[PDB]
Formats: structure tokens, C-alpha cells, sequence
RNA sequence: GAGACACGGUCCAGACUCCUACGGGAGGCAGCAGUGGGGAAUAUUGCACAAUGGGCGCAAGCCUGAUGCAGCCAUGCCGCGUGUAUGAAGAAGGCCUUCGGGUUGUAAAGUACUUUCAGCGGGGAGGAAGGGAGUAAAGUUAAUACCUUUGCUCAUUGACGUUACCCGCAGAAGAAGCACCGGCUAACUCCGUGCCAGCAGCCGCGGUAAUACGGAGGGUGCAAGCGUUAAUCGGAAUUACUG
């Protein structure tokens, strides 16, 4: 408060810690999956949430998310993680890219296609 | 030694040109001592496209510079024309 | 004056697992054909497209992979065939990347596509059609 | 670049006349000036703050045909000169070639004036400018190339032009098919239909 | 063998420009009049329509298309294109006869016999 | 050595790579290109000393991966184009419907025009000042030599480059996508689905009439880009000096 106590003590700020930390500061990263699985989310949410586990190239071991109708993942695909949390699905941190590298787009997919990996259909 | 030399601050294809008194070691266009003047090659008619400095330029000439053949040729421009 | 002949667009994808044609017709996925060529690097990629061959091949690397594309557009003109390949987009404006030519004549698609399997001699399967 | 669409849904949208047509027929006769477009048009429901803002902003935009990138930069400009920000923002907007060639009489819209103005059939101070964004400034006289004189085009935009009300702050020559901007039009000399307060406020959100 | 025919549907009927390697080998004309491109794709497609339009001496319309038919070793093919020809694009109407043709005259009799009783014999130049 | 404890110098040691007749020797791209590798990820082993600048030389000149340019890339900023005017049978088809119709929509077509840019042909600035040959005069000098200085003549000097720009030709031709539409937040309906499949920045949505999921029609916002992710400040007066 007083200007005294400043001079000794001046303020401090809050050292923002990263949501995304296996990233460091990269916008992708590159990993192969170890498993691929599903999970059910918290309450009040009832699903099987289709997920994967990723050893980065930078060797951290992350849970990622797999958006979508459909995927062609298997144990030693070598995927894209993006960064952005899954609200309902406890410490799963990092979005699996779709369309890049071994992951393929969506089936059927009209609109937001850039999203998921579709090209546009020609005709 | 020290010179005067040009300096070549422009765009592509359009250059200009700074008249600037720099030790020879130096970058062409990186630390220099004192600007002169300019010249611009491509000017257009109606406009200023040589402006030199003549009283400056003879003090360094009087304290030992040495001048360029393009800056020899400009002094005899500003001269001739004037 | 129009130049409208027979006409094949391919797709040409070089990845890790090998090469992959996709042939277009009137914007019609019209058949499919795989090389096993390993070329990671451009130059040898356009070395091979030139030559119709290279000797070496890279090595397949699965747990770093790659995709590098490129377009054939072939075209059965009256008294020759042209193809002309770009990197990654048609820029018809703009020189072609690799252009090849052959004095023979053939009418038709089928004969168009025999003269790009006969320059890549012994790299592509036969055709899965569609 | 330019908005190549339906030119009527734009105005049907914003309420109002944007002038998107030459006026030889009257707007209401060639569409539902009253009604939104689109299946849900009938409904005419509440704006917000926010909304009546952008619907001023879209307007404007659309009366000249300005994109948006563009005319953000009309807006620092215009706030970077000294004076009213929102009377500086509509003075380099009547400043562009394409829309000195349209009240001038050239041309029946201000989409065919820029036709004209960059098929090189415009002159400024006796040379062929091609740009529509060309800001033109006072005692600049803007003229029809010889080659273009003869384009019936032209000449029936100048009789559709005796319709319209005369800009003041320009002298046209209808014969000769030159004209002169000798200054810049006052706020008084706009339209009165347009806020420029609302674009401002939302410049600075 | 190869034929690119233009073909321009006016108030006056239909005409046919028959082309030959960049050259106009043949010319004939329909009395087809049908404004709509329902009608003209409808006609082109089935090859006839029942009703005709009227003659209008004071609004003339013009629509072309181009027609390019080609021998193809066990088929013939002819795409017709509304304003021109663009390949990479697809076609407005495909059509496609189980058949050999020998020669460039046979190839017009497949095309004269799918718009049976319409053209006139051809003019040669 | 004026200057270094020296990027393309010397000596010693060390690791690595190479040559050897086994005794011994050679090497240092964090110069420009390029290769391999690492990475989500970042380019051609191009042309020229024409200009500017540097080294050496009386100079001519030689050298210069400095530099000037060329290639590749929507990586950014900025400009332009993808036509203009007309056009209600408010066509067809699509979608919705209270089955009356509504909407897509002047939008298309049709009609009349225009040709930027791209394409083809022709023409054509500036970046060049110098240097070299000649003479004329002046300057010094024994010398009207030589040299220097200053004019005047005669031949020339451009990598870019098929330059910018200008003229002509044909024909609307060669040129629009991306995200979003529960609230925040501009923009709503039908169908599929049934706590599944999925969505999600926050609040949240989905268990049979889902404007929230998926497709479609319509719409909104940006536009040669548009979204997403990462990152920083802002809003945050939420470290407050202002406060
Ligand atoms: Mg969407
Ligand atoms: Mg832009
Ligand atoms: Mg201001
Ligand atoms: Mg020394
Ligand atoms: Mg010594
Ligand atoms: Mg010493
Ligand atoms: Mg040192
Ligand atoms: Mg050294
Ligand atoms: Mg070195
Ligand atoms: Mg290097
Ligand atoms: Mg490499
Ligand atoms: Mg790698
Ligand atoms: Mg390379
Ligand atoms: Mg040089
Ligand atoms: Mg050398
Ligand atoms: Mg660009
Ligand atoms: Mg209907
Ligand atoms: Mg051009
Ligand atoms: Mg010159
Ligand atoms: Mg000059
Ligand atoms: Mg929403
Ligand atoms: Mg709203
Ligand atoms: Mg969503
Ligand atoms: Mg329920
Ligand atoms: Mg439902
Ligand atoms: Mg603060």
C-alpha cells in the first residue's frame, strides 16, 4: 500500500502457467500413438469418447483427442496433436489434427470440412 | 582513410543514393561519420535530384578525405550548372 | 479455335509408402495405380519424372512420414502427345516443371495412358478401375 | 475483390435504396424493397447495440463498394487527419475515382463507373489513371478519352444523371464529357440517411 | 475419327456447323425451336420433344452449344457443352451407344439417327 | 604486423573423418549455394561485376557468393481482377407451406455493351556516370617535349532483359472460396439420430417434435484467402506509480 513498503517490496505478477505444456510453445507436435482406446466422461455427460495415448517427439507421454465420426488409428500411427482441451474428459489436453500425417478425414463430412480433413467435393 | 562515398538507400530497381564522409573500413552502407547530401538517379524533372553539401564537403576535403569518382563527377554538376 | 482432345489429369503423390497415380477424367476419378518409389527429396522426384526411372530408392521411414504432390496433365494432340507436370498445382499460365512429348499418335484415353505407363516401364501396377 | 452477387438482396437487407441499379425503373418494382431477403424474411426481429452498429457499417460499405480491409484503413486515415473523424471518413470515401465518375454522370451506377474507370476510359489532369481507389483532390479535372466518347453507354448515363439531384461541389460538362472537383463536399452536402457516429463507435470496440 | 459440331437452338430452329479437324466439312438445319434449357437438354437428351415452340420474327434468341463426339475403340461418346467446351469441368449431358464406327460417316449417322427425321442431308464444302 | 593472440594463418593437445608402401601424413560451411540429420516448420549447388562499395595498381585493368539482380514460397502488407447495363414467363428445378402460396430471385436465361488483367503481336524509357582514342589552350620546363589541368571531337560500355511502360488483336471469354448461424455474437428452418453417434472458448447440448449433434435449403461475416493451434499485450482497477 504505501509507497515506503514499494520500495522495499515492489508488486509481483502471476508467472502464467500453459495449458498445453508438452508443446512447448510449438502450434503441433508430432507423436506416435502407444494406445488407442475409449473412455466415458464425467458427469453429466454419458458417451464413449474415442482417445489415444501419444509419446511426443520431445518424449512426453500425453492423452489425446480423437474429434469425429470414425477413425482409422491403430497402435504405431504417427500422428499431428494440436492443443485444446477436452471440457469432459479428465486431463485429456491436446486435440489429435485430422487429415495429417497417418490420420485421415471424416467420411461424409459437407460442411466445416476444413476441421476434420475433407476435401471439397468435386463434381 | 576517411572518404566520401554513396550510400545506396532505396527500393529495388529504384535506387537512391546518400552522399556520406565514412571511414573507408566500414560497411557501404553501415557506420558512417557525417551525411552530405543526396542523389537520385532517377529523378524526375521539376525536382531536386542532387543537393550537396559544398562548404562541409571542402572542410573534410581540407582535413585529408579523398572523394569518389561518382562524387567527383556530382561536385562538377552542382558546379558547372550553377 | 479450340485444342479440346482427349485429355488425362493425374494426381501424382509421393509419400513414404511409395508413389500413388490417381487418374482424373472430366474431374472424375477414373482408375487407380501404386509405384513403390521412395523419393523424399524434390530433386530426385523430378530427376525420376524426367528419366522415367532412378536407381536408388530412399528408405521408407514409418515413424516419419511424407506426402509430396504433384499434376500430369496428358494430352493426345492430332500428330503428338504432350504431357506437362507441375509441382503441386496447375499453373498452365507458367512453364511446366517437367514436359515430355512423343510423336506417336494414339485416339484414345487408353492409348494416352499407354504412353505414360511405357515411359515409368516396370514401376506402376496394373490399373484398379472404377 | 469486389461483391458479385445479387445486387437488390444487398439493399433489401439494409431497408433502404443503395442506388445499386441505374433507376430507370422504380426499385419496388423489381423487388420486395420491404422484406429481408431469404425464407425467414417476413420476420423482422429485434437489433441490438451491437447489430445496429453493423448494420451502419454495411451499409456504408455497400453504397461505394469498399471491402473491409480496405475500408478499415479509410478509417485510420480519417481519424489520423485533423477535424471530425466521422466527416473525414465520409469526404475520402467521395474522394475515390469511381465515385467522382458516378456523380459526375459517367456512369449509371457506381459498379459501371468502375468499369469505366479501369478499362483506362478515365483521364485525370489529362492522364489515364486505372485505379478506382484513386483519391482525387480539388481543381483536378477528370475527362473521357477520345477512344471512349463514342460508347452509348456514356451517353445514357449522363441523361439519367439530369434525374438525380446536381452534386455542387463538381462542374460537369456534359458535350465536352469532362467535369471538375473543386472541392471537397461538406457533410451538409451528404446524404442525411447515414450515421457515421454509429461507424465510428465501432471502430474503437 | 472426331467431330466438334456447333449447335445454335434460335426462334428460327436449330443449326448445325459440323467441324473436321478444325475445318467446317458439313452444314444442316432443324426446324427445333425451344427456348428453354429444359426443353433444348430435355430434346438433347431424348433426342426429339413432342411440341415446338412458335417462331417469333420480333425477339430473336440464340443458345449454342457444342457437341464432340468421338470413336472410341468399342464405344462412341458425345458430350454437349452449354457455351463451350471446358474438360476439366464435367459435362452438362452424357451420352454414350454401344457400338463401332468405321468412319466419320458413320459417326454422323449415330448422330443423325439419335436426332432422327430432324436434320436435313447434309451440305458439304 | 600500424593493427590479431587472427573465420577460409602458424604451433601443441584432444575428439572425429580421411590417405598410407604402416614408417607417416591431411582436414575444419556459425562465408554463398548445397547434402545428411533434427524439427510443426523456413528457399536455387542461378546470373553479373552493368551500378554502388572494397583490395592492389600510375593507369588500363584484375579480384570481390560484398553487392546488384533472377528463381522458389499467399509468409506479411498494399493494389487490381474474377465483368457492366437490362431483364418477370417473378420460368424450371431446390427448399418451406397454414396447400392459398412463399423463398431461392433480377438471380439465371434472354438482350444490348465493355476488354483492366491474363493470352498473342508490335513498339520502347531509365538505371551510364565514366573510361578510351584524338586534338586545342593553359600550367610548369632549356624545351612549342613528357606530364597535368580544361574544353571540344570520334567510337563505344546493362547482369536484370523477351525491362518498366505504350499500341494493336480476338472474345465474357481464362479466374471464389472459407468459417459461422443456443446465449455471449451479426445470421433459422426442415429432415436424420435418440444421453447413442457426436459437439464444446465459457455457460452448456444430446434420454423422440434438437434454431447446439449430422445433412439440406436459406442466411451472416470475411474474401485470394478463410479457419484452427501456439505465442504476447489488452480488456484485468485481477500487484492498483498513475489506480
Ligand atoms: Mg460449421
Ligand atoms: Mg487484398
Ligand atoms: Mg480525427
Ligand atoms: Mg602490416
Ligand atoms: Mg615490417
Ligand atoms: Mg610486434
Ligand atoms: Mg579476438
Ligand atoms: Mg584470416
Ligand atoms: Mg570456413
Ligand atoms: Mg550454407
Ligand atoms: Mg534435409
Ligand atoms: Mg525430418
Ligand atoms: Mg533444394
Ligand atoms: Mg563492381
Ligand atoms: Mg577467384
Ligand atoms: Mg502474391
Ligand atoms: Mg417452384
Ligand atoms: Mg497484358
Ligand atoms: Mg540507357
Ligand atoms: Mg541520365
Ligand atoms: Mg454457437
Ligand atoms: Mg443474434
Ligand atoms: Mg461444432
Ligand atoms: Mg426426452
Ligand atoms: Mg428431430
Ligand atoms: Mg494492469
Amino acid at each position: 500500500a504505501t509507497v515506503n513498503q514499494l520500495v522495499r517490496k515492489p508488486r509481483a505478477r502471476k508467472v502464467a502457467k500453459s495449458n498445453v505444456p508438452a508443446l512447448e510453445a510449438c502450434p503441433q507436435k508430432r507423436g506416435v500413438c502407444t494406445r488407442v482406446y475409449t473412455t466415458t466422461p464425467k458427469k453429466p455427460n454419458s458417451a464413449l469418447r474415442k482417445v489415444c495415448r501419444v509419446r511426443l517427439t520431445n518424449g512426453f507421454e500425453v492423452t489425446s483427442y480423437i474429434g469425429g465420426e470414425g477413425h482409422n488409428l491403430q497402435e504405431h500411427s504417427v500422428i499431428l496433436i494440436r492443443g485444446g482441451r477436452v471440457k469432459d474428459l479428465p486431463g485429456v489436453r491436446y486435440h489429435t489434427v485430422r487429415g495429417a500425417l497417418d490420420c485421415s478425414g471424416v467420411k461424409d463430412r459437407k460442411q466445416a470440412r476444413s476441421k476434420y480433413g475433407v476435401k471439397r467435393p468435386k463434381a | 582513410m576517411v572518404t566520401i562515398r554513396l550510400a545506396r538507400h532505396g527500393a529495388k530497381k529504384r535506387p537512391f543514393y546518400q552522399v556520406v564522409v565514412a571511414d573507408s573500413r566500414n560497411a557501404r552502407n553501415g557506420r558512417f561519420i557525417e551525411r552530405v547530401g543526396f542523389f537520385n538517379p532517377i529523378a524526375s524533372e521539376k525536382e531536386e535530384g542532387t543537393r550537396l553539401d559544398l562548404d562541409r564537403i571542402a572542410h573534410w576535403v581540407g582535413q585529408g578525405a579523398t572523394i569518389s569518382d561518382r562524387v567527383a563527377a556530382l561536385i562538377k554538376e552542382v558546379n558547372k550548372a550553377a | 479455335v479450340s485444342k479440346t482432345y482427349p485429355t488425362l489429369h493425374i494426381l501424382l503423390q509421393f509419400n513414404h509408402r511409395g508413389l500413388e497415380a490417381r487418374i482424373f477424367r472430366h474431374g472424375q476419378l477414373w482408375a487407380e495405380t501404386h509405384a513403390e518409389v521412395v523419393l523424399r527429396s524434390k530433386t530426385k522426384q523430378i530427376s525420376f519424372l524426367s528419366n522415367g526411372s532412378y536407381p536408388s530408392m530412399d528408405a521408407t521411414t514409418p515413424l516419419n512420414p511424407w506426402k509430396s504432390t504433384y499434376q500430369a496433365v496428358l494430352r493426345a494432340e492430332p500428330h503428338r502427345v504432350t504431357m506437362d507436370v507441375y509441382h503441386k498445382r496447375i499453373r498452365p499460365f507458367r512453364l511446366p516443371l517437367v514436359q515430355k512429348e512423343w510423336r506417336t499418335c494414339e485416339e484414345n484415353v487408353f492409348g494416352l495412358y499407354h504412353v505414360f505407363e511405357t515411359h515409368y516401364a516396370g514401376y506402376f501396377s496394373d490399373l484398379l478401375i472404377h | 475483390a469486389r461483391y458479385l452477387g445479387p445486387k437488390l438482396k444487398l439493399s433489401r437487407r439494409e431497408g433502404t435504396d443503395l442506388f445499386l441499379k441505374s433507376g430507370v425503373r422504380a426499385i419496388d418494382t423489381k423487388c420486395k424493397i420491404e422484406q429481408a431477403p431469404g425464407q425467414h424474411g417476413a420476420r423482422k426481429p429485434r437489433l441490438s447495440d451491437y447489430g445496429v452498429q453493423l448494420r451502419e457499417k454495411q451499409k456504408v460499405r455497400r453504397i461505394y463498394g469498399v471491402l473491409e480491409r480496405q475500408f478499415r484503413n479509410y478509417y485510420k486515415e480519417a481519424a489520423r487527419l485533423k477535424g471530425n473523424t466521422g466527416e473525414n471518413l465520409l469526404a475520402l470515401l467521395e474522394g475515390r475515382l469511381d465515385n467522382v465518375v458516378y456523380r459526375m454522370g459517367f456512369g449509371a451506377t457506381r459498379a459501371e463507373a468502375r468499369q469505366l474507370v479501369s478499362h483506362k476510359a478515365i483521364m485525370v489532369n489529362g492522364r489515364v489513371v486505372n485505379i478506382a481507389s484513386y483519391q482525387v483532390s480539388p481543381n483536378d479535372v477528370v475527362s473521357i478519352r477520345e477512344k471512349a466518347k463514342k460508347q452509348s453507354r456514356v451517353k445514357a448515363a449522363l441523361e439519367l444523371a439530369e434525374q438525380r439531384e446536381k452534386p455542387t461541389w463538381l462542374e460537369v460538362d456534359a458535350g465536352k464529357m469532362e467535369g471538375t472537383f473543386k472541392r471537397k463536399p461538406e457533410r451538409s452536402d451528404l446524404s442525411a440517411d447515414i450515421n457515421e457516429h454509429l461507424i465510428v463507435e465501432l471502430y474503437s470496440k
